[PDB]
Parts: structure tokens; sequence; C-alpha cells
RNA sequence: GGCCGCUCCAGAAGAGGGCCCCCUUGCCCGUUAUCGGGGGCUAGGCUCGAUGUCGGCC
């Protein structure tokens, strides 16, 4: 029954602002700590800000104090995370969690609830569409009597990039990989199959690129030497 | 002074009915204000254990957790297949609360050796002034692999980015993609792109490559 | 010198306090909040006090 609903998060240049929303369903506030905890991009979990309702107190990490703010509004049952000055070192998933209050323990326990999460990316970039690449299957890197070919994603931004093949008739032994972080700020990713050798004639194969954020869609064709 | 939370192993690989222990040393005394969380790829942590060792309300009784000094220690009698995620211990003795770097647990599998396969640049990128040579690791077991890239029998180094897969959800094996980028110069410059794969499935290091041009 | 005082000065000065360790909060306690007891360490850094090597008045 319990449910916490966190938004707003998104896009956004160094020194902006953004404000986080975190609906809780299932329990009230006054009855709760609320906190905030952020996920970089492969990382751990890092705490940033906590909120009583029921007396105002707040606290926060010390590489946020001045530029974050916690709230909370009982009225509507939401806490918030006002974030300003943001760099890039704040991109992360944030989550906000409530710990239950216990009027017999004396002091604040474990996070017993996380919401989903609402991303926050902080950069410079510009929004980009990918450009895509064949991944040629060579006639001198079979496997067996097994091909692998596939098509480059790269220098897009932001996240995500959806990758088909064959417009989706192809699923089996396809893998996309997660997206890297090049140094100019573009992502870049490569999606591969394998595929009979034998199959090299006779199959077509076309790797659907689609990035929404840019409104571009690709269909790149991959073909021997 | 932060209390730093420091969890051990990085990860662990277990099989079905397996008991597994986690371990999280406290760079100071917490008493019992330790707690532990599980979590899945993209999704919120949940919490297992409170207090060190009390279980939290529908947490399986498989789960348990005990303290030893600074140590703490989180176990799982009989590991079933929902497990499979990565656990995270935290201190809430005093603020900031602070969390262990975390441990994924990894389903056990045979050892299998990848399929390499290597891709030169597109004729189309090396127009627009780059080259991008990728490597492909296809289907391997356990995930510690390297890729060496070799130009013209030169180490590269700093010059690669790789990513890996999940887990396959149907075989358990990983996949392993890397990319040598290079200035569309620094590639005419050389002819031989090599990729030197080693894995504790490949009895010797197995190279892809090719010749620019021929 | 007498009387008064601690605003300045001293550290010549105690107590609070602080840090670490044990006890799953364990006499009584506990801000929607992390204690208490036991142990070890801590002095001039804060409060409060005391003092003179201080100050005020006659």
């Amino acid at each position: 029954e319990v449910q916490l609903v966190e938004s707003g998060g998104g896009l956004v240049q160094p020194g902006g602002s953004l404000r986080l929303s975190c609906a809780a369903s299932g329990f009230s506030l006054s009855s709760s700590s609320m906190h905030w905890v952020r996920q970089a991009p492969g990382k751990g979990l890092e705490w940033v800000a906590s909120i009583s309702p029921y007396s105002g107190s707040t606290s926060y990490a010390d590489s946020v104090k001045g530029r974050f703010t916690i709230s909370a509004d009982t009225s509507k049952n939401t806490a918030y995370l006002q974030m300003n000055s943001l760099r890039a070192e704040d991109t992360a998933v944030y989550y906000c969690a409530r710990t239950k209050y216990h009027y017999k323990n004396y002091y604040w326990w474990a996070l017993d609830y996380w919401g989903q999460g609402t991303l926050v990316t902080v950069s410079s970039a510009s929004t980009k569409g990918p450009s895509v690449f064949p991944l040629a299957p060579s006639s001198k890197s079979t496997s067996g009597g097994t091909a692998a070919l596939g098509c480059l994603v790269k220098d897009y931004f932001p996240e995500p990039v959806t990758v088909s093949w064959n417009s989706g008739a192809l699923t089996s032994g396809v893998h996309t990989f997660p997206a890297v972080l090049q140094s100019s700020g573009l992502y870049s990713l490569s999606s591969v199959v394998t595929v009979p050798s034998s199959s090299l004639g006779t199959q077509t194969y076309i790797c659907n690129v689609n990035h929404k954020p840019s409104n571009t869609k690709v269909d790149k064709k991959v073909e021997p030497k | 002074s932060d209390i730093q939370m420091t969890q051990s192993p990085s990860s662990l690989s277990a099989s079905v009915g397996d008991r597994v222990t986690i371990t999280c040393r406290a760079s100071q005394s917490v008493y019992y204000s330790v707690a532990w969380y599980q979590q899945k790829p993209g999704k919120a942590p949940k919490l297992l254990i409170y207090s060190a060792s009390y279980l939290y309300s529908g947490v399986p009784s498989r789960f348990s957790g005990s303290r030893s000094g600074t140590d703490f220690t989180l176990t799982i009698s009989s590991l079933q297949p929902e497990d499979f995620a990565t656990y995270y211990c935290q201190q809430y003795r005093r603020r900031p609360i602070t969390f262990g770097q975390g441990t994924k647990v990894e389903i056990k599998r045979t050892v299998a050796a990848p399929s390499v396969f290597i891709f030169p640049p597109s004729d189309e990128q090396l127009k627009s002034g780059t080259a991008s040579v990728v490597c492909l690791l296809n289907n391997f077991y356990p995930r510690e692999a390297k890729v060496q890239w070799k130009v013209d029998n030169a180490l590269q180094s700093g010059n690669s980015q790789e990513s890996v897969t999940e887990q396959d959800s149907k075989d358990s094996t990983y996949s392993l993609s890397s990319t040598l980028t290079l200035s569309k110069a620094d590639y005419e410059k050389h002819k031989v792109y090599a990729c030197e794969v080693t894995h504790q499935g490949l009895s010797s290091p197995v190279t892809k490559s090719f010749n620019r041009g021929e």
C-alpha cells in the first residue's frame, strides 16, 4: 500500500536549477523522516538530505550544503528537493526514501521504503542525434559457421537510444551494450548480433536506431566486404 | 571524520541453494546501527536487515545479519533465484549516514571462452575524420577479461573504452565491447590493427586483427 | 592599602564539556530524538566558576 513517486528530474546545464518532488501514498509524512539518496551512473549510494516533516528539522551532506534545500508539504503529502547551482558531479539517479517514525525507538533507523528514482543529468553537452556506422561482418572474422556483425551508434546525447534489428524480427543473439560517455560529453554504443555465415548472402541485416531527444531515426544496412 | 563502510568482496558468484555471506567493515564502531539493502538493476533498494540483525517485515528468513566488532555480515542461508542482486550495507550510528560500495552476487556457471571479433572502422566514419575499431567478446564467463589493443605491435593505452552486458538471462554469460578510437591521421600512420583477448577460458590469448586496406 | 568586581589581561584555575572502547538503549532518562552506566584519554579551545599575575572606586 506504500508508494513513493519521484518527479522533476531532467537535463540541465551547470549552474542551473531543478526541483524534485516525492509524492507519498499509503502513509503520512508527519509519521516519518524523508530522505534523498543519490546513485551516480555505475556507482553506489550516497545520502543527500533528510527532513522530519513533523518538526521541520532538516540536514544535509556537506557537498550540497547551501546549494540544495529539502522541504516537505504535509497538505500534499509530498517532499521536495530544490537543487540550485548544479554541477556535473551532481549527475545521478535521485531516490527519495522514508524512515518510519516509532515513538519507542528514540531515534531514526534505516531507510525502509525507497522510490523508483528520477534521473538528473547536468551537462554542457548539446542535444544531438547519433551517427550510425556499420560493423561489417568479416570474411576473416568468422567464429564457426557463425559470423558477428553490428552497428556503432556514436556521438549522441543525451541517453537513451533504442536499437533493434530487422525491425524487431531478429532478437536472438543480439547484444546491445551499455553506452559509454566519451570525454567530449557525447555517448556512444554498439549493438551486435551473431548470425550464420551462410546467411550473409541471402539475409539482409538492418539495425534500426532511434533517439527520441533528437527525433533521429536511422536504418543502417550492414553488409560484408 | 565520516564513518566509512567498506564492503567485500566487490562481487561473488554462487548457485541456487548455496549459503552466501557478505561482509562490511566500519571504520570505527557503530554499535548495532547497521542496515542491509538489496538492489536490482534499474530498481530501488529494499531494506533487508536493520539494527545489524533484525529482519524487516516481509524479508524471508533466509536473510540474517550479525556483528563481530566493527565487522558486519549478511548471510543468505539458501540462495534462491530472485536473490541475485547487489547488496549494500549502511551505518546510521552518526550523520552523515554512509553506504558500503556494494557486493554483487552473480550466477555461478561453467567457464566459457569468448568468441572474439574485430571490426575495422567503416569507410563512412573515416571520411568524417575519426576511426573507431571495435573488438567484440561474445558469450563468456567469468566476467574477468582483458582486451589489449595493438597497433603495428605497439601496446595501446588510454585511447579505448569498454562496455559489458549484464549476465545473459538464458545462459548467464557476459559479452564485452571495447572501442579503440583514433584520429584518422593517426589511423593512416599504421597498418596492423590487433585485438588480443585473455580469459580464463582461453589456454592462450586470442588475437584477431586486420591490415588497413589488405 | 581598603572595599567591590570579572568587562580587558593571565593560565598560575576547577567543573561542565569533548573524543575513543564495551554493553541491542541495559537505575532513571531520550525533542519526529540516539542515550545511560562502566572503562581509557582530554586544559586553557566554548559555557559557568575560581584566582591574580587583572580591573573599578576611594
